[PDB]
């Protein structure tokens, strides 16, 4: 009885910017669900 | 042996040309008009007149709305599909698209070419084959023939 | 569909089809012209280390409409002479071997059920 | 010889068959079937049945003590289309488990009464073969049940037990889209993560393998009325 | 303005038909069994020219049948000029018959599909379903080499060829090439059923040829049944000679019927 819409944020395994900005989002919202602030740091420093 | 087929092989395999089609379906649902492969807008003709039909079904349909989900990457397209091409093509039946052969790319591979569009977009209308008037030499004389048939009656 | 080197299954009530033996009941040759028997086609078997005749009764291959079809190859144990040496059979037995009666009298005449 | 006075009143589908298939067949050959199975059940009472149910078949036998022969078996499957439909009907007798394909339009068949019209979450059980023997054994003095006309066919929800592997197919792939299968007790979970190899998601959406038929199961429809009037 | 009509001979030939493969049906016997029917439909069936027996051949005349109707606008213009001067629309698939020549038709006559009563023999002429130039294994049914124990680039192979004396290849030797896409005939069809309202002839037995095309059918030649077509009407079937409209559908004595008692054994 209700329209039920995807959302419009942009395709997560595409080339285009802006999916790239959405895994960079993605491991952000993986850096803020972590619990121990060592398991924080640990994932923001693991790229060298 | 080939005989009763009605799908053509693309790409890489089944996947492989689903994919394409759908992303070919997506670029034609964005611009209204798209230039492709000969064989590939053929191809496309028939799932581009299947997703005019199941955006008639109505935006409620969630068949509909998981078929548009599929098949257009572009989320922003969903919304334009139930509510511009559907709204738009109402009395029509089956006359949502049309396909003409363009001439071969410049390119050195000398493909085979065509183009899609549909039907009442806002771009420019194609050079289509018109035929010719009623003016012409032999058209005056079938529409003699046909003034003495209606004459007869 | 029985052909060489099928394990079968012995319904009739005997020594060799009741006692257990290290290797199943192996065909050894079907005396059909073709080497696939069907309903009703004497067969050879090897059965405990020594040689016997058997009749086909039915097999897992779909075959005729309206024909009963089986979940095991189920074979009766059949003398030289056209007898059969078990006691009674006890499995269901398709109606179509009753259609040649000539040479399965005395087969029949120990089925039970018939399907 | 007293009389008994019971129950008080004190309270306030298309057979598969007559589907055409996907070919490019001509519709006259679909209509001549059509008319000449439409005939035969003027003759044969052909009921309501869907797979799952429960039937029982009466045949003419020649070399049978009687002449008719009685069959009762659930349907395993109903396949074809026009008068060489068939339906497959598999009972465990003694322990043998038989499987019969009769035909639905065949002269031979003297009655098909179902005596337990049910449905079953999947369109073609074909796993009773490798299913327990206890799902397989019925009854063959079983008696008719009868059922309200709301109760709309009440689908049975049964999960069915397996035998150990190996089985007749490959029951787990995705092609063959099996519900009522416990397969949380038969098969592990990297079994499971390995069937899922061979799905195909894109048929799912494919738009193009889809048969519609509304225009001519209308057309059959009104033709069966029309026949049904004559 | 019909010809003379000859009465009927033992050593005397009748004309075929053309019709239109439309599919397969079963059809069950009063003895229990089961048969598998072919569906010809004579849509459009006209004599078309008629030629001597001596100008054709020296000991039978011909009669030439047309088929199904086709346009106009992609024949030729001596086809169009030939139809124009007969009086009909093209058809599509032309064929020559042979016949004697007290049972010629004038030209111009349609044909209908009660032209076979229930139960005849017919055969059946027609071009195969063309499976293009296959491999020799399909084609001729040549046995391939093992699968798995060695064999490298060889599974479909047609192996040797010839002898090394002979220092060539026979011309009869077979090789893979074009399959299908060539005329056969199948003799001794039965016929069981005639529908006389859609003018349709049920045929025992496969057809060659692929479903919705023309094949051209015509009496058995066969020995067995050389002088059956005594009681068949000679000439022609004339639906306006007789002045009586037969029944929808003729059926064999051993055809069971639709409407049925539902024979059961005694
Ligand atoms: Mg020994
Ligand atoms: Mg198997
Ligand atoms: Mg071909
Ligand atoms: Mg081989
Ligand atoms: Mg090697
Ligand atoms: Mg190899
Ligand atoms: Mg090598
Ligand atoms: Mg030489």
């Amino acid at each position: 009885p209700v329209a039920r819409y995807p959302p419009i944020v942009a395709s997560l395994t595409a080339k285009s910017k802006a999916a790239r900005q959405r895994r960079v989002e993605q491991w952000q919202a993986t850096v803020h669900a972590a619990k121990s602030v060592d398991e924080k740091l640990r994932i923001l420093t693991k790229m060298q | 042996i080939s005989h009763g087929r009605v799908f053509r092989r693309l790409g890489l395999g089944p996947e492989s040309r689903i994919h394409l089609l759908q992303n070919l379906l997506t670029g034609l649902v964005r611009h209204e008009r798209i230039e492709a492969s000969w064989a590939r807008v053929d191809e496309l003709r028939g799932y581009a007149e299947k997703l005019i039909d199941y955006g008639k079904l109505g935006d409620t349909n969630e068949r509909a709305m998981r078929m548009a989900d599929f098949w257009l990457t572009e989320k922003d397209l969903i919304p334009k599909l139930f509510q511009v091409l559907a709204p738009r093509f109402q009395g029509q039946n089956g006359g949502y698209t049309r396909m003409l052969q363009i001439p071969n790319r410049n390119e050195q591979d000398r493909a085979k070419m065509a183009v899609i569009e549909y039907k009442g977009n806002c771009l420019p209308p194609l050079p289509l084959p018109r035929r010719d008037s009623n003016l012409t030499l032999l058209n005056q004389l079938l529409q003699g023939l046909r003034q003495d048939q209606e004459a007869s009656s | 569909a029985i052909q060489k080197m099928t394990r079968v299954r012995v319904v009739d009530n005997s020594a060799l089809g009741t006692t257990p033996y290290h290797r199943p009941p192996r065909c050894i040759h079907v005396y059909n012209k073709t080497g696939v028997g069907k309903v009703g086609d004497r067969i050879l078997l090897a059965i405990r280390g020594q040689k016997k005749k058997a009749l086909i009764v039915g097999h897992r291959m779909p075959g005729p409409r309206m024909t009963p079809r089986f979940d095991s190859n189920n074979v009766v144990l059949l003398e030289d002479n056209g007898n059969p040496v078990g006691t009674r059979i006890k499995t269901p037995i398709p109606s179509s071997l009753r259609q040649r009666e000539g040479e399965f009298s005395k087969v029949l005449a120990i089925a039970q059920n018939f399907v | 010889a007293f009389q008994p006075p019971p129950k008080p009143v004190i309270v306030d589908f298309l057979s598969p068959e007559f589907i055409p298939p996907r070919g490019r067949t001509n519709p006259l050959k679909f209509q001549i079937e059509r008319k000449d199975m439409l005939e035969r059940r003027k003759i044969l009472h052909i009921p309501e049945f869907y797979v799952g149910s429960i039937l029982r078949v009466t045949t003419a036998d020649p070399y049978a003590s009687a002449k008719t022969s009685q069959f009762l078996g659930i349907c395993i499957q109903r396949s074809g289309s026009g008068l060489g439909a068939t339906f497959i009907l598999r009972n465990t007798i003694e322990g043998q488990g038989v499987e019969i394909c009769f035909e639905l339009y065949n002269p031979r068949i003297q009655e098909i009464q179902v005596v337990k019209l049910e449905k079953r979450l999947d369109n073609s059980l074909l796993y009773l073969r490798d299913a327990l023997p206890e799902y397989s054994t019925f009854d063959v003095n079983m008696k008719p049940i009868t059922q309200e006309f709301n109760q709309e066919v009440p689908v049975n929800q049964l999960k069915v037990k397996m035998k150990p592997k190996p089985w007749s197919k490959r029951w787990e792939r995705p092609k063959f889209n099996i519900k009522g299968i416990r397969f949380d007790l038969c098969l592990t979970e990297e079994q499971m993560r390995e069937a899922q190899k061979w799905s195909q998601p894109w048929l799912e959406f494919d738009m193009m393998r889809e048969y519609d038929t509304s225009k001519i199961e209308a057309a059959i429809w009104d033709e069966i009325e029309a026949s049904k009037n004559s | 303005e019909p010809w003379p009509i000859h009465p009927w001979e033992p050593g005397s030939s009748r004309v075929g038909l053309i019709a239109l493969k439309l599919g397969m049906m079963p059809l069950w016997t009063k003895d229990g069994q089961k048969h598998v029917v072919t569906l010809l439909q004579v849509q459009d069936c006209h004599v078309l020219k008629y030629t001597p027996k001596e100008n054709h051949n020296g000991r039978m005349a011909a009669l030439t049948v047309g088929g199904k109707t086709v346009s106009h606008f992609h024949k030729s213009a001596s086809i169009l000029e030939f139809y124009q001067e007969l009086g009909l629309p093209p058809k599509q698939k032309v064929k020559i018959f042979n016949v004697t020549e007290n049972a010629v038709i004038k030209p111009g006559t349609p044909l209908y599909a009660a032209h076979f009563r229930p139960g005849q023999y017919v055969d059946v002429t027609a071009k195969t379903i063309g499976k293009g130039f296959q491999g020799v294994m399909r084609r001729w049914g040549f046995k391939g080499q093992p699968a798995t124990h060695g064999q490298t680039k060889t599974h479909r192979r047609p192996g040797a060829i010839s002898t090394g004396d002979v220092a060539r290849v026979w011309p009869g030797t077979k090789m893979p090439g074009q399959l299908g896409n060539i005329d056969r005939t199948a003799f001794g069809l039965k016929v069981w059923r005639i529908n006389t309202k859609h003018n349709i002839i049920y045929v025992n037995g496969s057809v060659p040829g692929h479903k919705n095309c023309l094949v051209k059918i015509k009496d058995s030649k066969l020995p067995a049944y050389k002088d059956f077509c005594k009681n068949l009407p000679f000439p022609t079937y004339f639906p306006d000679g007789d002045e009586e409209a037969l029944p929808e559908d003729l059926y064999d004595e051993n055809v069971c019927q639709p409407g049925a008692p539902s024979i059961t054994f005694t």
